[PDB]
RNA sequence: AUCGCUUCUCGGCCUUUUGGCUAAGAUCAAGUGUAGUAUCUGUUCUUAUCAGUUUAAUAUCUGAUGUCCUCUCGAGGAC
């Protein structure tokens, strides 16, 4: 399930369990570009969380270079809410 | 009518013959026939086809 | 019933084939399609690639491959050459013979560096003898048993095989030219077949293949079939620019 | 001298044969894509360069073994050996050499006042060199206007065997820091790079 | 269309069989539907060349072709049926011989020409295994003394060696 | 740096795309996906064409993992091989009698369309105009 | 894996193969095989 | 094969232009766009010669180009909307002679799509927000604030997704420190595709509409639609705020219209044509490009027409309303991709096919024996006028261009050893065959 | 099928997509509109047409955007 | 030669089937959560049209299965 309400300028973050993988491609490598999320899945208790685990925002969700070659990173906040 | 694919699943014979009829017409169309296409001027500044050119050529004028 | 009135719109396969401009395409279920004039124009476009066979079938994709026995994959030459396969066979037989206790003994005291195989053997295989495999161009989907289908539509006469030559009595190799097969003999005798009258036989209706021999024993060309006035059976049984590429490496 | 390359308006180049003694015009080999061509050129006996209305230039080559004389919709077809998105409608190609004794070239002249050349390579050393030059240049000096260079040059059909001299020639106008970084990846000196950049235009054009 | 692949060779594969069918003409069917037990070739097969005259001349040609090295015949699908034929024309070929002597029957051995071995040129005799003894009878009768190529024929039942 | 070993590996993937099992074809498809995204732009498109021939038949499939890895292989292969080739693979089954095949081809063509909807403008076929509509694009065949 | 070239059954493991060859449908197709076999063949 | 691609002569033809003090001074710079190129020229007032300072590659398509000035700063940023899913902000460094990327905002996918923004882009006259817009279903707005150190920032974007709607233009309306707001055209193909008869094809009306900010509540609210009489191409903005009224000139076929929402009764004017011309009884007339000189004293517009004729337009206005319109024939120059009307008394006429020109203004286009036209002058019949050679403008500069290069031929067709190029170029009456050579005259 | 809520949201997301019942009319009209949006976007096919007919870029894009409304005949029934 | 035996030789490939003894010399064998796929296994289908639903086509699903006498669902007939 996806948020997909369109993108913004607020970076996303990763818990430490979820540390390292891309958001969709589920890679572990060659991350190129930073993730951005929507205000609605940006506010409040959802500030600085794990887009996947829900855990605390510590490490930065990133985008596997394949995902940027196919521009699957131009859709917005992909938060599994 | 040959057993080419174009009629396969056409089982009634009048349909087959009209089908192969238009098919025949199209094959004769897209054939390049030098007899009617390939065309020759006589010396006299007027033109005929290959066929008629050789016809009157070898029956003693051209 | 409205589907049934559109079903009365569901025209005849002859309706289609006569309407259409390219009739090769028209197939069975084409007609139950909501827009057969489109469907057929599409299927008659250039370069397009038709649906697989097997959407009709009840069996799934290769459950029909289920039955048979199949031989293991065959490596590329330039990888056999580097002699890996024998290393691996030897290690295999070793470790299939060895017993559990000895297995753990070798776990605790390894045979470190049992073998070796040198680089530049590998790096030259992969970077100096790597070569284009056989590829199939746009369109030729693989379907079940395709590799079993032998091959067809070589109506050409000159097409000969080496096992063909051997099990027909003719020669294999550089002599597949200078060898007129046992069928060119009766080509010269009473003619080449009257559905391949657009085929000329080499040494019988064509000229001598490179350095052929005239004579009537085993191994020659015999009498090139000719009329009594001298004109051959057909063709000539006796025999009477600048292709440089533009961008090419030095 | 005796082959025809007809070029229709939408499908492609279509190689046609004239057999004089039977006096026939017969097809043997065409292309596998749609290409709205605007003008083509001959590079050899088997290779034809094409422009396209949407921006592209391509080079299409007959396979080396064509059964020239014989008697979906074709028998045997040609392949594509290069694919470049120029960027503007290219309205005339021509195989030519400019400066005296300069090696051959392709001049292309677009519809917006642009004129240029595509120039072969003679040595995998040259080839690999600029190949790496730009493969780094994309990564560390992307275009201004948001785009990606690989994707802009592979707008319609992907790139194949063309290097972007106009990205390479940007090393000059780059910054000393990056000039360093990249020429050090090449482990040549910015002198080595920039001279190898300039001279390749020197021996082909001006 | 339908041709009897007789003396159908065991290992002489239906694939090259159809490739020769094409190298002669309309390769439409090459089939030797064999024993339901063996799998190997069953001595007579059906070769369909979808043109009748195509199959006819292809048959005239692929007779005496050495299938499994042995002459096998494309046709319509040892008690002494050998005939001695002398005053023999030395100027013939072997497939010409098979087609000249096969008019009244099959040839279970092509005409073995008793030629001298010193040279390779014959002295004018041969013997030919035909299908039947009545076949050798009829052929040797129609060609008793009759017009051979250069030395008139003289044929009859053959001796045993 | 797969532009080197792509040739070595193809005959093994074609080997395992001619059946060996569900998981066999699921995994060979994943391999095709990643090869295509690596070799984007280096000209090894004949090899990915060859492997399209073998992957595309699995298009009618049911198991979620299998059909999913197939679809992934086709997005990768879309950037690496271009969208003409794949629109041509997707042409004939858009308007098919059936509905299982209509639906898979419209799923694919949707994903081919979303990404790279703008190339296709030069890849669409020529679709003749009947009586009361106009369907040809005369814009594109002005001569000049 | 294992096959029955008769019943065209594919098995992971031995126990299942042995239970297969303890004919129930193995038995049916087997007796049919024998029946059709004796059908076609029989100085 | 393995090829290397080199461009000898850049693209010359001009597509877009802006004018602003792109180096902070009050010497003005011009930023034009070739095809895939951003080129910046500075016109010297002394000779009248324009020096092409900076010519850069961008590897994309420039679909939209608009300069803007922050509220009170001395620089002139550039907002470029191109064919990537991004909006980009650019500046000049004369110190390095290079364009600099301030900010960068992704909003979607690449390529010249149809529902992804980038084709149209407008600003608010003061420099507070930008709107980016597609030709269907999508428009966004960005807010711009100086940071503490006055280095510009840009927050997340707003939304105006409205289905089944074209856009023939978008433009910022000049309000005075109110909420900024934008005038788009529109249309609605919706019904015309629900009607099996083709009736709704006809009988559909452009809707000159305004969306409005609400910077307090931070959203875009639909204020003011108004069904317009007939589709017209675009909308010239009326210098509002303090100067002038607000409002838009709708440039529709044959008719140019003032209009603003509120109390104003909407203002018309038919277009004056040239007299006794040789043009098809059917052929309409549309306003092609425009450029507005707004100065200390007053303001005015120039708009051009198909046969190349330029016109002057100023507003005859009472207290808060304007009252009537006067379009008076200025002169006729080449057909223009853009006009950029300088101070220092020139204007840049960006040709559309061939050599592009720099004229200097001689007389304000006022008070001579050329007639007077008006939106108040009633009539049954039209106006006319009779054109003439250059009266109010004087041809200072002439920059060459090959656009379009309709054909070529390489040869050595002078006795020289090296080859020349024979370029068949230019459109219609302004076409030519031109010789290129490697030498300098 | 919540996948479908998202997927006809995708149909609502991308004007020009399809589904298994889509009609030749919707298909070809969507491709026709897209063709127009790109003739406008790409600065050079505009010169191609401007020059092919004897029109001028304002004339060209005005035609195009008028045509964008019913490009391929009237609707289906 | 036969037939009875004796011995030996040979051939199969058959058959035989192991290192003795002790306290059978002693001892003992420690995996999930989720779904889901596939494979086995077990099982279940002649009935006669036609109408529809349905389906690419089948199928499925739904619905009934000529009158009159008469003798034993069955029969000869006016029809
Ligand atoms: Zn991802
Ligand atoms: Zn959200
Ligand atoms: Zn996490």
């Amino acid at each position: 399930i996806f948020c997909r309400k369109q993108a913004g300028v607020a970076i996303g973050r990763l818990c430490e369990k979820c540390d390292g993988k891309c958001v969709i491609c589920d890679s572990y490598v060659r991350p190129c570009t930073l993730v951005r999320i929507c205000d609605e899945c940006n506010y409040g208790s959802y500030q600085g969380r794990c887009v996947i685990c829900g855990g605390p925002g510590v490490s930065d969700a990133y985008y596997c270079k394949e995902c940027t070659i196919q521009e699957k990173d131009r859709d917005g906040c992909p938060k599994i809410v | 009518i040959p057993n080419t694919a174009h009629f396969a699943n056409v089982t009634q014979i009048e349909d087959a013959v009209s089908l192969w009829a238009k098919l025949k017409l199209q094959k004769a169309s897209e054939r390049w026939q030098p007899d009617t296409e390939e065309e020759y001027e006589d010396s006299s500044g007027n033109v005929v086809n290959k066929k008629t050119y050789e016809d009157l050529k070898r029956q003693g004028l051209l | 019933s409205k589907k049934k009135l559109r079903r009365m719109n569901r025209f005849t396969v002859a309706e289609l084939k006569q309407l259409v401009a390219r009739p090769d395409v028209v197939e069975m279920h084409d007609v139950t399609a909501q827009d057969p004039k489109l469907l057929v124009h599409l299927k008659a476009t250039r370069n397009s690639v038709p649906v697989p066979r097997h959407w009709c079938f009840k069996r799934k994709y290769l459950q029909g491959k289920r039955g048979i026995e199949k031989p293991p994959f065959e490596l590329p030459d330039f990888i056999k050459r580097t002699g890996i396969q024998e290393m691996r066979e030897a290690l295999q037989e070793k470790e299939e013979q060895k017993t559990m206790k000895s297995k753990m003994r070798e776990k605790v005291r390894p045979k470190m560096g049992k073998i070796d195989i040198d680089y530049q053997k590998l790096h030259d295989a992969f970077f100096k003898w790597q070569t284009k495999p056989k590829l199939t161009i746009h369109g030729d989907l693989y379907y079940e048993g395709k590799e079993f289908e032998t091959r067809l539509k070589e109506k050409k006469p000159g097409d000969l095989s080496d096992e063909l030559r051997i099990s027909l009595g003719m020669p294999v190799g550089p002599n597949a030219h200078k060898v007129p097969p046992p069928w060119l003999i009766a080509m010269q005798r009473y003619g080449p077949p009257p559905s391949y009258p657009n085929l000329k036989i080499p040494g019988l209706n064509s000229p001598i293949p490179e350095s052929c021999s005239f004579g009537y024993h085993a191994g020659g060309w015999g009498k090139p079939p000719v009329d009594e006035t001298g004109k051959p059976l057909y063709g000539d049984v006796f025999g009477t620019i600048d292709r440089t590429p533009w961008g090419e490496l030095e | 001298g005796h082959r025809v390359i007809v070029s229709d308006v939408q499908e492609s180049f279509i190689w046609v044969r004239y057999k004089r003694n039977e006096n026939q015009l017969i097809i043997f080999a065409d292309d596998t894509y749609p290409r709205w061509v605007t003008t083509a050129s001959l590079l050899d006996y088997d290779t034809v360069a094409g422009a396209d209305k949407f921006g592209n230039i391509c080079v299409v080559r007959l396979p080396p073994n064509t059964n020239d004389e014989v008697d979906n919709g074709a028998s045997q077809k040609a392949e594509v050996i290069m694919n470049y998105h120029v960027g503007e409608t290219v309205l005339s190609l021509q195989k030519t050499t400019l400066i005296p004794g300069g090696s051959e070239s392709l001049v292309y002249t677009t519809l917006s006042g642009g004129i240029g050349i595509l120039v072969p390579f003679t040595s995998h050393e040259d080839h690999d060199f600029f190949q790496h030059v730009e493969m780094h240049l994309r990564s560390e000096h992307p275009p201004l206007c948001g785009r990606d260079h690989l994707s802009f040059r592979s707008y319609y059909f992907p790139v194949k065997n063309v290097i972007d001299g106009d990205l390479c020639e940007q090393f000059n106008s780059m910054e000393p820091n990056k000039q360093k970084n990249v020429s050090e990846e090449l482990d040549r000196t910015p002198p080595e790079v920039s001279k190898k950049l300039e001279d390749i235009r020197t021996r082909y054009a001006f | 269309a339908t041709v009897y692949v007789g003396g159908l060779d065991e290992k002489v594969s239906e694939p090259l069989l159809w490739e020769l069918f094409l190298q002669a003409g309309p390769v439409v069917n090459t089939h030797m539907p064999k024993d339901r037990v063996t799998g190997q070739h069953q001595g007579y097969g059906f070769v369909e060349f979808l043109s009748e005259e195509d199959a006819d001349y292809a048959i005239k040609i692929m007779n005496m072709i050495k299938l499994y090295g042995k002459p096998i015949r494309v046709n319509k699908a040892d008690v002494g049926a050998n005939i001695f034929i002398g005053n023999l024309d030395p100027e013939i070929d072997e497939k010409l011989l098979y087609d000249t002597f096969s008019a009244f029957g099959v040839i279970l051995q092509t005409p073995k020409i008793m030629r001298d071995p010193d040279t390779g040129n014959s002295k004018g005799y041969a013997f030919i295994n035909f299908a039947s003894f009545d076949a050798s009878d009829a052929a040797i009768e129609a060609m008793n003394g009759q017009y051979l190529c250069n030395r008139p024929i003289t044929v009859s039942y053959a001796f045993k060696k | 740096m797969g532009k080197d070993y792509i040739y070595a590996v193809t005959p093994l993937l074609e080997d395992a795309l001619m059946d060996r099992d569900l998981v066999h074809r699921q995994t060979a498809s994943a391999v095709v996906q990643h090869m295509s995204l690596g070799v984007y732009g280096f000209g090894c498109e004949d090899s990915l064409n060859h492997l399209l021939n073998y992957v595309w038949p699995n298009v009618f499939e049911t198991s979620p993992h299998v059909i999913q890895a197939v679809m992934g292989a086709l997005e990768g292969l879309r950037v690496a091989i271009g969208p003409c080739r794949m629109l041509q693979y997707c042409l004939q089954g858009l308007f098919h009698p059936a509905r299982k095949v209509r639906d898979v081809y419209w799923k694919i063509y949707n994903s081919i369309y979303i990404g790279s909807q703008d190339a296709l403008i030069a890849h669409y076929p020529r679709i003749y105009n009947d009586d009361k509509n106009t369907y040809i694009r005369y814009e594109l065949d002005y001569i000049l | 894996s294992y096959e029955c070239k008769l019943c065209l059954t594919l098995h992971n493991n031995e126990g299942s193969y042995l239970a297969h060859t303890q004919g129930k449908k193995h038995q049916t197709n087997l007796a049919r095989r024998a029946a059709k076999e004796a059908k076609e063949a029989p100085v | 094969m393995f090829l290397y691609n080199l461009t000898l002569q850049r693209a010359t033809g001009i597509s877009f232009a802006i004018h602003g003090n792109f180096s902070g001074t009050k010497q003005q710079e011009i930023v034009v766009s070739r095809g895939k190129i951003l080129e910046l020229l500075r016109p010297d007032p002394n000779t009248g010669k324009v020096h092409t300072l900076l010519t850069v590659e961008v590897f994309g398509v420039i679909r939209s180009l608009m300069a803007f000035r922050l509220t009170g700063g001395t620089k002139d940023y550039i907002v470029v909307g191109s064919d990537s899913g991004r909006i980009v902000i650019l500046e000049y460094q004369p110190s390095k002679n290079m364009f600099e990327k301030i900010h960068q905002e992704t909003f979607g996918k690449s390529g010249c799509r149809r529902i992804v923004p980038g084709q149209f882009l407008a600003v608010d006259p003061k420099g507070r927000a930008v709107m980016i817009s597609a030709i269907e279903k999508q428009k966004l707005v960005y807010i711009l604030n100086r940071d503490a150190a006055a280095r510009l920032t840009i927050s997340s974007p707003l939304e105006a997704h409205k289905a089944n709607t074209l856009v023939y233009h978008v433009v910022g309306v000049d309000v005075g420190f109110e909420n900024p707001m934008f005038a788009c055209l529109e249309m609605d193909y919706e019904e015309a595709d629900n009607d099996p008869t083709g009736e709704a094809a006809a009988n559909t009306q452009q809707t000159l509409t305004f969306y409005e900010l609400d910077l307090g509540l931070n959203h875009v609210v639909r204020k003011y639609s108004e069904p317009l009489e007939e589709h017209g191409n675009f909308l010239i903005t009326v210098p509002g705020g303090s100067d002038g009224p607000s409002g838009v000139l709708i440039c529709s076929e044959n008719y140019i219209t003032y209009k603003n929402f509120g109390d104003q009764p909407d203002i018309r004017c038919p277009i004056p044509r040239r007299r006794n011309d040789l043009d098809d009884p059917e052929r309409g007339m549309i306003f092609v490009c425009s450029a507005t000189h707004k100065t200390k004293s007053m303001f005015f517009f120039l708009a051009q027409t198909e046969q190349g004729d330029i016109f002057k337009i100023t507003l005859e206005t009472d207290e808060d309303m304007v009252t009537e319109i006067r379009l008076k024939y200025f002169d006729t120059v080449p057909v223009a991709a853009a006009m950029c009307v300088l101070k220092t008394g020139f204007l840049f006429v960006a040709s559309e096919f061939g050599n592009h020109y720099l004229y200097q203004i001689a007389h304000l286009g006022d008070d001579d024996e050329e007639p007077e036209f008006s939106s108040a002058m009633p009539l049954e019949d039209t106006f006319f006028f009779q054109p003439r050679p250059l009266k109010n403008l004087v041809l200072v500069d002439e920059l060459d261009s090959l656009s379009p290069i309709l054909f070529c031929q390489i040869a050595d067709l002078a006795n020289e050893d090296t080859p020349q190029l024979y370029v068949a170029c230019g459109r219609g009456p302004r076409s030519s065959l031109r010789v290129l050579r490697h030498g300098l005259e | 099928y919540t996948i479908h809520s998202q997927l006809e949201h995708l149909q609502s997301k991308y004007i020009g997509t399809g589904h298994a019942d889509t009609t030749k009319w919707e298909w070809l009209v969507n491709q026709h509109r897209d063709s127009y949006c790109s003739y406008m976007g790409h600065f050079d096919l505009l010169n191609y047409f401007a020059i092919a007919e004897n029109e001028s870029k304002a004339r060209v894009r005005f035609n195009l955007m008028e045509k964008m409304l019913q490009p391929c005949g009237p609707p289906a029934d």
